[PDB]
């Protein structure tokens, strides 16, 4: 239910075990857990640039 | 917007704004490269220190660039360096890297020592440090002879001085207030600007596809134009925010400018 | 002959000539209403719904004025402060001649004159630059039976085999006589005094 | 590849020039076709250092150069119920119910236009009489 | 132009003339003492 575009990689975070997702500061989800392999991904904005 | 088609289209039909906000902010950033660049080329060739150094006893070492780091700078430089320490927003690195703008500073300094201040107005000249000295006391109602009467004693007092104030860089802390106040300013603008974006502004909520696979299109365009006038509003807020603090900046930085010319080139 | 000098003046009148244009551009947009023309609103709909179609309107182009203002009133104050540099300019090296270095030319001032512009004011500095130099050896002092004689003003210069002072600024030698120097002390304690006459 | 982005069509020397038209990172480019390197900060000498030798000129030159200054721009005012509403009485009507806008949109204005006149005067009338050569 | 006009400077560029030319007469004959 969680919704967004990006780029998916693996990371290194260490969630609790009751934690789903993560946001680093102002808000903006940085780490997600997957529901069924319950591993840590990381997101990245797709680049952009003028 | 945010990857939105229907959000891009309603902005169409309010015409150019964001057109002039990256007009100013372009501005911006082209006055701040004329600022550095302004501040510090203030001379025409890389004036180089000899080799062998006898300054009449003076002792420049903690001034003077130190070659054995990669960077060339020198031990106050060093501390001064080590003691201050998304959405479509971007940084973009200034023209002129840190090692030229050393190198700069250190032809400056080399200049001044070796050639008094004739190198500013023309081509530079050489002249015996000791005898710069006295130029510069009789240039302040002291003859010369008070000068070579009392060398010893002078060059002392400058090496203990010149010794003194690297401690009092060292020990005491925030002594560079205004540099991390600039720092800190900036950095709160941005993070309030970015914190603004989970608003609902009157609306049902704060995401924009939340709302699209909730309403029907005739609906939700209100929503969406509620948003809208929020969000531009805040970008409008900060963008006059970042004007006026530049105007400031663009005031010291005029200042420094005549300080490097009047009190460095020449005696004042 | 060569073009692309008066920048300044240039960038002032294309800055203020495109804030109007956009200002006057600006009366074409809809800001979420139905039409950008009063006429058609008012015709084609009744006062209930006229009214709230204009409300639109009226607020997009009242921020549009407010957005001109305000940047009308931040290039007034620069433009503010560099009429006072200038006039500071022109009080201080045309009315008088200035010893503040680089101040006003690139050199030793010599004088100035002042030239009228569409929006502002030139310069012409007239200043002094040395060239030609040539090599010397010097000496801070002159021994001289067991006194110490310094210059009044200039400094020693011998071209390897005798002995002259000269002004700072121009190399014109002359004898060193008991009139253009001065006595303090005895050659004892001043490092690098040489032996004359 | 550069530390401002990455750059095509442009060749990569290892000489280094004066700045043309700069990029970023220290880098800048020129055309020779499109050449790109880092800049020069100018020519290197050593001066020739001793505790017992001068310089001394012997000539001179008299140099003119010219410095350009702004010190006003053009004087604008607008009237601010002709261009939001533009002969329509219902349009005035509406505009009546938002207090006070338009006197403070004409205040700053005519501060503006009174500011140029006063800059103007200000540098030039310097003089009190008219001197004739 | 709906509404918005220019008004014209109030010294006239011949008089701007007229005060370089007296700046400059007046630092060419005399001086600095006129100042
Ligand atoms: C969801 O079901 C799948 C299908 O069984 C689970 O995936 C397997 O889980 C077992 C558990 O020991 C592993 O041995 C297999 O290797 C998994 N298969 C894979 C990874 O392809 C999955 O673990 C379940 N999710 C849970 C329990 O959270
Ligand atoms: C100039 O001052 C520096 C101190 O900053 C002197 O460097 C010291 O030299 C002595 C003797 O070689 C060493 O024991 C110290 O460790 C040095 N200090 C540092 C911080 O490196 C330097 O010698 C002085 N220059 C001259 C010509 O005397
Ligand atoms: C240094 O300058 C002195 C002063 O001019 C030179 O001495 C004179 O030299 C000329 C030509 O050589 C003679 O005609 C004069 O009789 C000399 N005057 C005296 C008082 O001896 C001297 O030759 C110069 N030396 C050098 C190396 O240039
Ligand atoms: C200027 O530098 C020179 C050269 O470094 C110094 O000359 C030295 O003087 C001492 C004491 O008279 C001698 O022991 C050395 O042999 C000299 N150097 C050479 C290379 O011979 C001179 O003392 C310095 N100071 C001056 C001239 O005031
Ligand atoms: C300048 O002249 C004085 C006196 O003619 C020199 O002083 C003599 O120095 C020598 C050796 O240093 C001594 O043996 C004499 O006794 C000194 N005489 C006197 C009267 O003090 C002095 O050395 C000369 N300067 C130079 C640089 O040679
Ligand atoms: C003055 O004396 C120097 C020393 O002999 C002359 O030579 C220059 O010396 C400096 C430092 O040693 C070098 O950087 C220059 O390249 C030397 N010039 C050459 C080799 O032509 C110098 O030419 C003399 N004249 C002047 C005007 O400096
Ligand atoms: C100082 O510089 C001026 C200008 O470079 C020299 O005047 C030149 O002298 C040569 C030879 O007499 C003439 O061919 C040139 O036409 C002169 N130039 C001008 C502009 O008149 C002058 O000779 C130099 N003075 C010294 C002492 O070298
Ligand atoms: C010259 O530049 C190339 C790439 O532009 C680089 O690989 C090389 O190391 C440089 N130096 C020499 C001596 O070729």
């Amino acid at each position: 239910g969680l919704t967004g575009t990006g780029v998916l990689t693996e990371s290194n975070k260490k969630f609790l075990p009751f934690q789903q997702f993560g946001r680093d500061i102002a808000d903006t989800t940085d780490a997600v857990r997957d529901p069924q392999t319950l591993e840590i991904l990381d997101i990245t904005p797709c680049s952009f640039g003028g | 917007c945010g990857d939105s088609t229907e959000c891009s289209n309603l902005l169409l039909q309010y015409g150019s704004f964001c057109t002039q906000l990256n007009r100013a902010l372009t501005g911006i950033a082209v006055e701040q490269d004329k600022n550095t660049q302004e501040v510090f080329a203030q001379v025409k060739q890389i004036y180089k220190t000899p080799p062998i150094k006898d300054f009449g006893g003076f002792n420049f070492s903690q001034i003077l660039p130190d070659p054995s780091k990669p960077s060339k700078r020198s031990f106050i430089e060093d501390l001064l360096f080590n003691k201050v320490t998304f959405n479509g927003l971007t940084v973009l690195p200034p023209l002129l890297t840190d090692e030229m703008i050393a190198q700069y500073t250190s032809a400056l300094l080399a200049g001044t020592i070796t050639s008094g201040w004739t190198f500013g107005a023309g081509a530079a000249l050489q002249i015996p440090f000791a005898m710069q000295m006295a130029y510069r006391f009789n240039g302040i109602g002291v003859t010369q002879n008070v000068l070579y009467e009392n060398q010893k004693l002078i060059a002392n007092q400058f090496n203990s001085a010149i010794g003194k104030i690297q401690d009092s860089l060292s020990s005491t802390a925030s002594a560079l207030g205004k540099l991390q106040n600039v720092v800190n300013q900036n950095a709160q603008a941005l993070n309030t600007l970015v914190k603004q974006l989970s608003s609902n502004f009157g609306a049902i909520s704060s995401v924009l596809n939340d709302i699209l696979s909730r309403l029907d299109p005739p609906e939700a365009e209100v929503q969406i134009d509620r948003l809208i006038t929020g969000r531009l509003q805040s970008l409008q807020t900060y963008v006059t925010q970042q004007l006026i603090r530049a105007a400031e900046i663009r005031a010291s930085a005029n200042l420094a400018a005549t300080k490097m010319s009047e009190c460095v080139l020449g005696q004042s | 002959s060569t073009a692309s000098a008066l920048g300044k003046l240039q960038n002032v009148v294309n800055q203020n000539a495109q804030a109007l244009n956009t200002l006057v551009k600006q009366l074409s947009s809809n800001f979420g209403a139905i039409s950008s023309v009063l006429n058609d609103i008012l015709s084609r709909l009744d006062p209930p719904e006229a009214e709230v179609q204009i409300d639109r309107l009226i607020t997009g182009r009242l921020q549009s004025l407010q957005t001109y203002v305000t940047q009308q009133l931040i290039r007034a104050a620069e433009i503010r402060a560099s009429a006072n540099l200038a006039a500071t300019k022109m009080s201080e090296c045309v009315l008088g001649q200035s010893k503040r270095v680089d101040f006003c030319g690139k050199g030793y001032h010599l004088m100035s004159f002042p030239q009228s512009a569409p929006h502002g004011v030139v310069f012409l500095h007239v200043t002094y630059v040395p060239a030609q130099e040539k090599n010397f050896t010097t000496a801070p002092a002159i021994c001289h039976d067991g006194k110490a004689h310094f210059p009044r003003e200039g400094v020693f210069v011998s071209n390897g085999t005798h002995w002259f002072v000269t002004q700072r600024n121009f190399y014109e030698p002359q004898i060193i006589t008991t009139d253009n120097t001065f006595v303090s002390g005895n050659c004892d304690v001043v490092i690098g005094i040489v032996n004359n006459t | 590849q550069t530390r401002a982005g990455c750059l095509i069509g442009a060749e990569h020397v290892n000489n280094s020039y004066e700045c043309d038209i700069p990029i970023g990172a220290g880098i800048c480019a020129s055309y020779q076709s499109i050449i790109a390197y880092t800049m020069s900060l100018g020519a290197e000498n050593s001066v020739a250092y001793s505790n017992n030798s001068i310089a001394i000129p012997t000539n001179f030159t008299i140099s003119v150069t010219t410095e350009i200054l702004p010190v006003s721009m053009t004087k604008t005012s607008v009237d601010c119920t002709m261009y939001i509403c533009g002969d329509s009485t219902e349009c005035s009507n509406l505009l009546l119910q938002y207090g006070s806008f338009c006197t403070q949109l004409n205040r700053a204005l005519t501060g503006i236009a009174v500011e140029q006149d006063k800059n103007t005067q200000e540098v030039f009338a310097q003089v009190k009489q008219i001197y004739k050569t």
